[PDB]
């Protein structure tokens, strides 16, 4: 799971989270998350996004 | 064997001591309790040997006091320290707040003359504090679980900061279902107005536990509560209904007055 | 540039969280506040741009109000934000948990439209939790800093354990010194009198800051207080005086009894 | 000079090193170079003579 693997990463790393704040989007694309992925994180529906990993 | 239990705190791999994930990393065995599935999977990365305490949860509506659950999630838990295990509990936020079975695997393990141990960790009321940028030190800090303040007369300093942990499920026990939040909620909302006002702006929090995620501030009146839609991870925060008074009293035995305060 | 403030736990290198230690990883200067010089040469190997706010205490015997002492610091901190360098704030413990230097920079940098933000860390609260096998949802937990609460009207509730922060400067009302004096804490014996016994046990609770040492749990009567050796970092835990009373009122509401409770 | 510091910041954060230490706590201080002195401050719980120690 590359949207497992994309928040583990953000959530320890100072750096990333710093790039992430600046661009969210710029930063979710080139770490391959899809448009619903995304969509999923700026509408803020968390529920959404426990169905596009299985869990 | 062994036990140490360890608090991974509520964000996603990022929140939890250096120590207690090298306190993981090397253990034989770790029971863990954590908030999704994004954690869990972070947890399996970190060790393979991982048995999932949320499986002892009641399920297909089966009967089982919550007091049967945490008994068998330590009976679990020791069983591996007694078969000589170097064991490791797993618990999100800090593991010895609001978490019985730490507690009582720590109390069972001492008792039959093992090692155990609790390292702290960052909890809910830690990310509320710099969440909504409030220092429990301005006016003073009560936390209580709001069962607790229904059932047993706990008067609190409405000058001070004043948590409600586990809002939710405040005044519910076994028999007598008012799973009416709504009716609950309102003799708390009744028994709090012997301090508060009924339009005293009170708080949902819930912090976030996903790294993208946004933390649930709401901000309602007291009298509102009673419909609003609360969940197990909320916490209800009462700020001051009252400034700091002098306590002329005390200042008067110090030999001073307001004016001489530093 | 922006603001973030960490704390680094109580506990030498292990205690702070990984995402607080990425911080100041990759911060173009840190302004530090830590307990000793072994701390303070563990962050220097993290990262070389270091200040020191403890330069901002007085020094050389000169007399200094506390207050000016933390604006100091405070301007220190913004200087660089406003200069336009990636600052990290690094304090002991919680970095808003008692604590106004983190609060003031963070209000006054964002109203200068400034990022800032506050990490949670570990405060002395939740490592005393973790020491004394003490779960605070058991019984509940307040605390107030031992000052506030004989200048200002505090009452405390003596069925929940009493948290009294900073209780060896209690009732030092000039902010200068970093110790009070005996009549001082005479007068806070009596005062707290009104809720708890002379001979009532409480505990001078001090956790350690170096993994080699052992936390200060240090049992007396309250009586005893005023002869007893109090260092900057103690704090003074209350345990409870009286026992728990039914809400008769509430539990008929909720329709439960004392049969079901405890 | 000494390697008081490096010593407690490597116990501080190595859960392994940890449980070896409180296993045997004079041997794992040996085993990290630590003088006689040092180790009797440590045993003894003097932590005022173990900051002057490591050369404050
Ligand atoms: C069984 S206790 C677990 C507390 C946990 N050990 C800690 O350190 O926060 C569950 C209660 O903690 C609080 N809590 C848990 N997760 C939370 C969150 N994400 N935001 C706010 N409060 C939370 C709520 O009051 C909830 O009902
Ligand atoms: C300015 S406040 C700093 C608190 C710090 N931000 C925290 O998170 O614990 C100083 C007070 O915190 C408490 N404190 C600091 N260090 C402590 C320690 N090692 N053990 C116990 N309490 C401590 C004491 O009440 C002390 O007077
Ligand atoms: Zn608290």
């Amino acid at each position: 799971s590359g949207l497992s693997d994309f928040f583990t990463q953000l959530g320890q790393d100072a750096q990333l989270m710093e790039d992430y704040k600046q661009n969210p989007e710029a930063v979710m694309r080139a770490h391959g998350l899809t448009d619903e992925q995304i969509n999923a994180v700026m509408t803020g529906d968390m529920e959404k996004l426990k169905t596009l990993s299985g869990d | 064997g062994s036990l140490v239990c360890v608090g991974t705190g509520l964000q996603l791999a990022g929140q939890i001591s250096v120590l207690s994930r090298s306190y993981i990393e090397h253990a034989d065995i770790v029971f863990s309790l954590l908030p999704d599935g994004f954690s869990q999977r972070w947890l399996t990365k970190l060790n393979p040997n991982v048995i999932n305490l949320q499986q002892f949860y009641a399920q297909n509506g089966e009967v089982k006091n919550r007091r049967d659950t945490y008994e068998q999630m330590v009976n679990a838990i020791l069983d591996a320290v007694r078969a000589g295990k170097k064991t490791v509990c797993a618990l999100y936020g800090h593991p010895g707040v609001f978490a019985c079975v730490s507690h009582m695997a720590i109390t069972r393990a001492k008792a039959e003359g093992f090692s155990a141990k609790m390292e702290p960790g960052i909890s809910a009321e830690a990310c509320l504090w710099a969440d909504l940028g409030i220092d429990p030190g301005n006016s003073g800090h009560q936390s209580f679980e709001a069962s607790q303040f229904m059932f047993f007369n706990h008067v609190p300093d409405p000058t001070t900061h004043l948590l409600l942990w586990q809002i939710a499920i405040a005044g519910e026990h076994t028999l007598t279902q008012f799973h009416t939040s709504s009716d609950r909620l309102q003799i708390l909302v009744e028994q709090l107005n012997q301090w508060y006002p009924l339009d005293h702006e009170v708080v949902i929090y819930e912090a976030a536990n996903l790294p993208i995620q946004a933390p649930r501030i709401e901000r309602l009146p007291l009298a509102n509560l009673p419909q609003a839609h609360l969940m197990p991870i909320s916490t209800l925060l009462i700020p001051p209904a009252k400034k700091l008074e002098y306590n002329y009293a005390i200042l008067a035995k110090l030999g001073i007055g307001p004016e001489d305060l530093g």
